[PDB]
């Protein structure tokens, strides 16, 4: 098909690395920016503390539970709480969890994110599940208790974009490189003696031809053949990150389309 | 430290040897069953000695036992460290970095700074915010500031091992980029 | 010193001059000695200038 | 419109100097032994070495029609025809100095946004240059 | 508020955070840096008072200072640095960046400037883009040493008909100095045009340095092998000259200068020799560092730093002085208990031959601490005394 | 807390210069740890 | 010296500062809470009846 | 990690700063000013425990 | 050049091996 | 730099510098005005050399004349090739009247 | 504040998609002005940043004692061996447009301390308020809404 | 204290339109349009794709202040050509290109089977 | 209170340093009519000073603020200061200035005749 | 005091990676760098997250709770 072309280099459950050629600089940069910021994600938004006798502050645990990633495969079906018809929240516009933990052991009891349980009906969606990644089976370490301590609290998780807060970010780190051999001369390499010795070559340099040191600088050349690497946090699959960022850019330019057509007729 | 005549090596040499260092390490590791060997053993057996500002008038001290003590190609980046061209020392410094103060030992490489900047930090590390005591939950201090995630420094000093700074830090390892990005 | 003197050709020449610097201020009798120029003697202290040579 | 000055120059030396993109070249005309040029060259966009013959033309405009910057510049469209299609290094700049080296040697200075020219020669062919914005068209 | 340039009438722009925000140019008359400094705001309460505040104490009306008849405000700090890298000979700007740099000027005349590079590629030079911020009818001429109508060093400055002809823009052109662009514009066109010039140049240079980048690092303060070799040789030959002077005054054959004793002449000769040693080593260090070196770019821009900062950071700290002399003999006949009696060598009386990047020996670290304590106490006493003198 | 418990203080009507760092201060007081206020140099830390 | 030459005044604010290179030279950025606290009496004229009525 | 070394007075932690004084029973010589009629002054700050 | 690291855990293992 | 002689050849004025230059050589009243202007300039030079013993050329003064001259040169398109339309009498009269047109103290008595 | 007297307030806060980034995706925590380094001649900030970068890569905490035989060349060689540039520079990219920064940026971890002078404890405003009992003038202090 | 709402970076306010057109008299056939409630993400893309059109003589954007989520975009086109139509064609091409990106990335991931 | 090492100078506090160093007619008379100098020997500058300009804009802005009859045709301007600037620009403001001499005599000047150059 | 859930710079979850790191150091006799590399923290921004964290709650939890049921 005519347009941008993709060639994958590596794939994983939470890691993708591809090559994006035949595309402008601004499209790749805007894709990276919506991939960081504009992707909707389900994460804990409000915390209602029932009983806390732990050594940590209540708002400490509230902020931590806010930053815990949650599964958001069906987050497009969920509705914004601001745009919903509720007073505060409902099952159509939120996911309600509870966390209950006691120190019944003599040793320290580690409260993990697997102890989060869903108490509201999901109606068959696939959201609200805390993400487990390591081979131990336990989740993210929420808190620690000793014998005689209690932690009972209730979380209400809504959807939001990462512009509002970093708890709603599914992107984590995004590697973005173009023209690894400096053939467009967008960087003047700092050096002490030689610019070719003190600067190590990147990983991507094997995917482009080295300069011949005799050919002149190409002035008509533009920037393409980007190297992208997305490392998903676990909330959504790593390729769903890319396709949802593309969909979000579709919706943003479509909103511009709708506004321009609305003022065109008036 | 004490420098003896040390006729075995034919020149001036410190009284402390590797055996006393090994005994100190053995006691330091048993504390964390052997014979106890503490600072009183060094003080009572003539290995170390207390020198005040009176006796510093009429003695002669050396920087390191490995350079200024024995009789005498150089690294192009290492500093010029003079050996004073004279071997008649009666005392040796235990370590020069113990001339600093407590909050001035927090500075990574204080000798690689202009001295007013070291003074500004050493009066500014008191102004830092971090965990002060481990029982902050039960203390009714008038004002108290506690960092959520205090991290021990990456570039640390040996001197802050004994100041318990890695146990009770006062800052975070922030990824610093030295750049003029937007003019803010 | 290297003073600036009006040259006979019209320029300003950097002419050397042997000038005496004296520790201790006195102007009642120092300016009256022969062999010096008393029309250009300057004192670091202006109090003695005011009390000896003029308020202006 | 019409070409204000046209000549060919052989460069004697190219001075790279303390810059990494602009080199200062000194050139002498083969036709006239009394007219020469000093010119700043962006050597990336126009690689010039020593002992190279360059056709140098100072002009007042690019359109072949006669002259009637007060007009906005635009990117060149497809199919546009001008004198710049005949040359490999096209410059726009302002004349700022006309000095008399001798009784017959006139020297004109030009500034292309910070790139410098002195062009000296007899006034019989350099009298067309005046206090106006001019283009500099170079070909190899 | 030691002078009238620090009581100044601004216009409110309501911003949604918790700090006073103000233009970077006016931080020089305020004597303000944002290391925790606070400032005060006073609101007029009548039409007469607000009107005289806007027509007397306003910011554009006080660009030139009556203290020294030079503009107290100027393009300073990194906006001074970026304007050096914008208007170099090497700097050419592509179309997609030229259009945004022209749009950032609010009083842009709306016509696209014709490129200084027509073909093979349409490129604008940085001087041409900066000339859009300068209003028309402003003409400035200045020549540095060895500056002609041709400019190999490209020093000097020539502004003709609101266009920059040649010359990089540095502290001598937009900085707080007489004969610069600021003074000419505010005395020929008016205060409002000069304030708009401040805004336009800061916008253009900040946007260009945003999309271009600037930094400094540890590698900017290190010289290569041979340069540090001759710096060490310079320090060694200075030590040899001081040993020669020590032997000559030790043989009692060194004459005494007029008005001073033997020891005063000895200390004066030693101090002069080590100071010229530091100056020569620092000059070699400054010569060695390249154009990609960033401290050199900063010092050449005049924004921050100096020659002596590179001299201390790269080659040699120099002699550390307490009360105008070398390190005094606090002990009996010696500075520290790590030297022998009666040592007049430079390293035993306060010469720090090792640079900052090579570290400091403990003795020279203590000597440098003594010098820093000198500086701090002198600064505090000077500030208190001059405050009382001002009142 | 450590620098406060290991602090010293020196009272300032004398003709000396107590605000300076003396040569005999080596290894007994900190070469660079003083307040920047009016008690600069007067308050020394061990 | 403490109540006549220098006195505490009303209609004033004080806070820390940060640079803002997108402001004009003669412009200062005032916080919104400081704007809500500080007051300026503008009288009611026929020229600004509607603006002052809306602000009330 | 608390080290002691302070008093608790009225619920507030108080620390005694070490006061620096001149040494006792040490003879010291100083030079007075030129207009003073005394060339040198030798004094001892005699103290006993 | 010397190693600019504080690795006393390996020193602890080496000294416990020595004992 | 300053001496112009209409009766001699060593310090003569070039006739190409102005329109009325060819026939202006050999005049008397204009030579009287030129001699008066040169005497005034010489007296001013002697006064400056008396005031400034070091003879420093740069001093703080009110109006930057050079910027006004440059503004005129670029505003009225001075190419320094066309001869000027000025008479020397007009220049002398304008310079003489400009000093009278500068009023600092507005009193109309002798001492003011 | 740094550990070298390099104090300063927050100028502005950028989100990640605006603030620049390296080719490894590492967006810095904190951007400081270059001009603060050489005027103060603070070199230990730079060496601390280099040593902390080497310490983070190698996993062993770095010794930064004053008078040891640790130089910039050894730390530079270690950082080169760990696969980065020898002097600590990284080729980063503008956040707003994605274009490479022309100058390379010194980059790495550095221990910073938060100081107690929060802006919330220092902001002050007063239109009218309580006057003193003595001089009928506005009171002392920001807690009492003084002038 | 004075910190604005973190959702006030992406919710349109009351009585404020998504776009604001303003026909600029400063240059002929030129318009300045204020995008409300975006950042550099849309601005860089719209700038580049307007530059890709051959009938747009001038096209640039600027963010007036990083605090306020809004930015202005000035477009000047050839005579007889509406800059609104230039924006319309540019954003249509943007949809086309990144929809091709969507389809190509999806079909390549359907080619990959090592997950 | 607080304990900060951030050195903040106490301002207007020089008394610390003060305590450190404490040891070291013919023409006009009475209220007659010779104070009012007539127009034919006014010795003051006919150019309105910046202080005079500032108080004229302030006073006219305050009068327009208190609903004075505006002597100029407005183009929809609402702020009093800009209306005062417009009034002084085309000289429709009916105020006069008493330039006070040090001896008590004064000279009147209409702002209509005062040249506004700044 | 306990390990942060996310790296502040990049945002990769490291709250579940602390007890694994302590397990690798405690019984496998590993160096810190290799154990950090085996957990998938290849960027130094995540490496200073786990390497530089001090476990303060091991000193906090030794106190008796204020309210005991
Ligand atoms: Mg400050
Ligand atoms: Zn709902
Ligand atoms: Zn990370």
């Amino acid at each position: 098909s005519e347009g941008p072309q993709v060639k994958i280099r590596e794939a994983s459950k939470d890691n993708v690395d591809f090559i994006l050629s035949n595309v402008d600089l601004a499209m790749a940069n805007s894709l990276r920016r919506v991939m960081i910021a504009e992707i909707p994600t389900l994460a804990i938004d409000s915390v209602e503390v029932e009983t806390n006798t732990t050594v940590l502050a209540d708002e400490f645990i509230a902020h931590r539970l806010g930053l815990i990633p949650l599964q958001s495969m069906d987050i497009e079906q969920l509705e914004y709480s601001r745009d919903c018809f509720c007073e505060d929240h409902c099952d159509k516009c939120s996911v309600v969890l509870t966390l209950q933990a006691f120190g019944e052991s003599e040793s320290t009891t580690n409260v993990y994110s697997k102890d989060l349980v869903i108490v509201s009906n999901l109606m068959g969606r696939n959201i609200g599940h805390p993400i487990i990644q390591d081979k131990e089976g336990n989740g993210v370490l929420i808190c620690k208790l000793r014998k005689g301590q209690e932690l009972k609290l209730t979380c209400v998780a809504k959807k939001g974009i990462a512009k509002e807060h970093a708890k709603w970010g599914p992107a984590a780190a995004i590697e973005f490189e173009y023209d690894p051999w400096n053939k467009l001369k967008h960087t003047d390499y700092w050096y002490e003696q030689d610019s070719a010795k003190e600067w190590p070559q990147s990983k991507n340099c094997e995917y482009e031809d080295p300069p011949n040191e005799g050919d002149p600088f190409d002035y008509k050349a533009q920037a393409d053949t980007f190297y992208m690497n997305v490392e998903s946090v676990g909330s959504i699959p790593v390729d769903q990150v890319v396709v949802r960022g593309i969909d979000t850019l579709q919706k943003k330019v479509a909103s511009i389309l709708l506004a321009l057509t609305q003022m065109d007729q008036d | 430290f004490i420098v003896e005549d040390d006729e075995s090596l034919g020149h001036k040499e410190l009284k402390v040897r590797k055996g006393h260092i090994a005994k100190l390490m053995a006691t330091e590791y048993q504390d964390i069953d052997v014979e106890e060997y503490t600072w009183s053993s060094l003080l009572n057996e003539g290995l170390v000695e207390y020198i005040d500002a009176e006796e510093e008038e009429s003695i002669l001290i050396a920087m390191q036992p490995e350079d200024l003590e024995p009789a005498e190609d150089v690294d192009p980046a290492k500093r010029i460290r003079v050996s004073h061209h004279a071997t008649t020392f009666t005392h040796c410094e235990i370590h020069p970095s113990m001339i600093l103060g407590v909050a001035a030992s927090i500075i990574p490489f204080p000798d690689h700074n202009q001295s007013p900047r070291n003074t500004y930090q050493s009066a500014m590390g008191k102004q830092a915010m971090g965990v002060f005591l481990t029982n902050y939950n039960v203390r009714m201090d008038t004002m108290a500031n506690i960092l959520y995630y205090p991290q021990k420094p990456l570039g640390t000093t040996r001197a802050m091992e004994y100041l318990k700074f890695r146990e009770l830090p006062a800052g975070q390892n922030a990824i610093v980029a030295i750049a003029c990005y937007s003019g803010y | 010193y290297d003073r600036k003197v009006p040259s006979p050709t019209g320029e300003y020449v950097k002419e050397p001059e042997w000038v005496l610097e004296t520790d201790g201020v006195n102007l009642s009798e120092v300016m009256t000695v022969p062999g010096i120029d008393p029309t250009r003697i300057y004192t670091n202290s202006f109090i003695d200038i005011m009390e000896v040579l003029g308020i202006e | 419109s019409n070409t204000l000055f046209d000549d060919i120059f052989q460069v004697s030396e190219v001075d790279p100097g303390r810059y990494n993109k602009v080199c200062r070249i000194e050139a002498a005309s083969t036709t006239q032994d009394q007219c020469k040029l000093t010119l700043d060259i962006n050597v990336e966009l126009f690689p010039v070495a020593a002992q190279d013959s360059l056709t140098v033309t100072i002009a007042s405009s690019l359109n072949l029609e006669d002259t009637p910057a007060t007009r906005s510049w635009r990117p060149p469209q497809a199919g546009d025809r001008s004198l710049a299609d005949d040359y490999d290094y096209v410059m726009y700049g302002t004349a700022y100095k006309f000095e008399e080296v001798s009784k017959d040697l006139i020297a004109v200075y030009y500034s292309f946004g910070g790139l410098l020219m002195r062009l000296e020669g007899n006034y019989r062919n350099l009298n067309n240059l005046k206090q106006e914005n001019a283009y500099l068209l170079i070909r190899r | 508020s030691l002078h009238k340039m620090s009581m100044m009438a601004h216009r409110v722009k309501v911003i949604p955070y918790s700090t006073f925000r103000l233009n970077l140019s006016v931080t020089s008359p305020y004597n303000a840096d944002f290391d925790g400094d606070e400032m005060n705001l006073h609101v007029p309460q009548s039409e007469e008072t607000r009107a005289e505040l806007s027509q007397l104490c306003a910011v554009p009306l006080q660009i030139v200072s009556p203290q020294s008849n030079k503009p107290c405000m100027g393009i300073v700090q990194d906006t001074l640095c970026g304007i050096r890298k914008l208007t170099l000979r090497d700097t050419f700007i592509e179309l997609d960046q030229v259009l945004n740099m022209l749009y950032w000027v609010p009083d842009w005349d709306g016509v696209i400037p014709t490129p200084a590079i027509i073909k093979p590629k349409p490129l604008w030079s940085g001087k041409q883009i900066l000339s859009v911020a300068i209003p028309n009818g402003i003409h400035l001429q200045r020549f540095d040493e060895g500056t002609t109508l041709l400019s190999p060093k490209d020093n000097g400055m020539l502004i003709i008909d609101g266009q920059i002809i040649f010359g990089v823009v540095e502290k001598k052109t937009v900085g707080s100095s007489n004969g610069g662009l600021i003074h000419v514009v505010t005395r020929e066109k008016g205060p409002q045009v000069c304030a708009k010039l401040f805004g336009n140049i800061q916008k253009v240079v900040n946007f260009w340095l945003l999309h271009n980048g600037f930094s400094t690092g540890i590698g900017d303060t290190i010289a290569d092998g041979p340069t540090m070799r001759e710096i060490t040789e310079t320090i060694a030959e200075a030590k040899k000259k001081v040993l020669d002077v020590t032997k000559e005054a030790q043989a009692n054959l060194l004459t005494a200068k007029h008005g001073m004793t033997l020891r005063e002449s000895f200390e004066d000769n030693v101090v002069r020799f080590l100071n010229e040693a530091r100056d020569k080593a620092g000059r070699l260090a400054e010569v060695n560092l390249k154009d990609l070196n960033n401290v050199k770019q900063m010092v050449m821009a005049g924004s921050k730093g100096s020659f002596i900062n590179i001299a201390q950071m790269s080659a040699c700290v120099g002699q550390q002085s307490v009360e105008g002399k070398r390190i005094a003999f606090g002990f009996v006949d010696r500075t520290l208990p790590h030297f022998s009696k009666d040592d007049y060598s430079p390293e035993s009386k306060g010469f720090v031959e090792n640079s900052y990047l090579r570290g400091l020996t403990p003795q020279e670290f203590f000597f440098h601490a003594m010098g820093g304590r000198e500086g701090l106490i002198d600064t505090a006493v000077k500030t208190a005394e001059t405050g009382y003198i001002q009142r | 807390t450590l620098s406060h418990l290991r602090r010293t203080n020196t009272p300032i009507g004398k003709l000396a210069k107590p605000r300076q760092l003396h040569n005999t201060h080596w290894g007994l007081v900190c070469p660079a740890e003083t307040p920047e206020g009016q008690a600069c140099g007067l308050v020394k830390n061990l | 010296r403490g109540n006549l030459m220098g006195k505490r005044v009303d209609f004033s604010a004080r806070t820390v500062i940060s640079g803002d290179p997108n402001l004009e030279l003669d412009q200062v950025g005032v916080p919104k809470s400081i704007a809500k606290t500080l007051t300026y009496p503008e009288v009611v004229t026929p020229y600004n009846i509607d603006r002052l009525t809306q602000l009330v | 990690f608390d080290m002691g070394g302070y008093f608790i007075i009225n619920g507030s932690e108080k620390v005694l700063i070490a006061q620096e004084r001149s040494a006792g029973n040490i003879v010291q010589v100083f030079k007075k000013a030129a207009p003073s009629p005394i060339s040198h002054v030798a004094e001892i700050r005699s103290a006993l425990e | 050049n010397a190693s600019p690291f504080i690795k006393r855990d390996r020193m602890r293992r080496n000294f416990l091996r020595m004992r | 730099r300053y001496r112009v002689d209409l009766l001699n050849t060593d310090h003569t004025l070039d006739p190409s510098l102005l329109e009325s230059g060819s026939e202006i050589l050999g005049d008397l009243k204009l030579q009287v005005l030129l001699d008066e202007e040169y005497k005034q300039l010489v007296k001013d030079r002697k006064f400056l050399r008396e005031v400034f013993v070091d003879g420093e050329a740069n001093w703080p003064l009110p109006v930057n004349i050079r910027r006004i001259i440059q503004n005129a040169q670029q505003t009225f398109h001075i190419d320094h090739t066309k001869p000027s339309d000025l008479t020397i009498k007009d220049i002398v009269l304008g310079v003489k009247d400009l000093q009278e047109n500068l009023l600092v103290l507005r009193g109309k008595n002798e001492i003011i | 504040a740094s550990r070298h007297g390099q104090k300063g307030t927050i100028g502005i806060t950028y989100r990640r998609e605006d603030m620049p980034f390296t080719a490894e995706g590492i967006v810095p925590d904190l951007i400081i002005n270059p001009h603060a380094i050489p005027s103060r001649m603070t070199v230990a900030h730079l060496i601390e940043c280099l040593l902390s970068k080497v310490a983070a890569l190698s996993g062993n905490e770095g010794d930064a004692s004053p008078f040891t035989d640790i130089t910039v060349e050894g730390i530079s060689k270690l950082l080169r061996e760990h696969g980065y540039q020898s002097r600590g520079f990284e080729v980063m990219y503008n956040g707003h447009t994605g274009k490479k920064l022309m100058a390379q940026i010194f980059f790495g971890p550095t221990y910073y301390q938060r100081l107690r002078h929060m802006v919330d404890d220092k902001i002050h405003a007063r239109a009218r308020g309580p006057m003193q009992v003595l001089t009928r003038q506005p009171v002392e202090g920001r807690s009492r809404d003084g002038g | 204290m004075n910190a604005p709402d973190r959702f006030e970076l992406f919710l349109l306010g009351e009585g404020e339109s998504k776009l604001k057109i303003d026909p600029d008299t400063k240059a002929p056939n030129a318009v300045v349009i204020t995008f409300e409630k975006e950042d550099h993400t849309l601005g860089n893309l719209i700038r580049a794709e307007l530059l890709n059109d051959r009938k747009v003589l001038f096209a640039a954007y600027k963010v007036e202040h990083p605090f306020f989520a809004r930015f202005k975009l000035r477009i000047q086109t050839t005579e007889g050509y509406d800059p609104k139509d230039a924006l319309k064609n540019a954003c249509n091409s943007i949809i086309n290109k990144l929809g091709a990106l969507k389809t190509n990335f999806e079909t390549e991931w359907n080619l990959q089977t090592l997950a | 209170n607080e304990n900060f090492e951030d050195f903040d100078v106490e301002h207007f506090s020089d008394e610390e340093t003060y305590e450190e160093k404490p040891q070291f007619e013919q023409i006009r008379r009475k209220t007659l009519k010779e104070k009012a100098i007539p127009k034919d020997q006014r010795a003051t500058t006919p150019y309105m000073t910046k202080y005079e300009r500032a108080r004229i804009l302030g006073t006219r802005a305050l009068q327009i603020s208190m609903n004075a009859p505006v002597f100029v045709d407005l183009e929809g301007e609402t702020d009093p200061l800009r209306i005062a600037m417009k009034e002084l620009a085309e000289k429709k403001i009916p105020l006069v200035i008493r330039r006070y001499l040090p001896d008590g005599s004064f000279e009147d000047w209409s702002v209509e005749e005062l040249i506004v150059d700044l | 005091m306990i390990v942060p859930v996310r790296c502040f710079s990049c945002g990769k979850v490291v709250g579940d990676k602390w007890e694994s790191y302590l397990n690798l150091l405690q019984e496998d006799e590993l160096d810190e760098g290799t154990a950090l590399s085996r957990l998938g923290l290849k960027r130094y921004c995540c490496r200073r997250m786990i390497l530089t964290h001090v476990d303060l709650i091991e000193k906090f939890l030794r106190y008796n709770p204020l309210e005991k049921r």
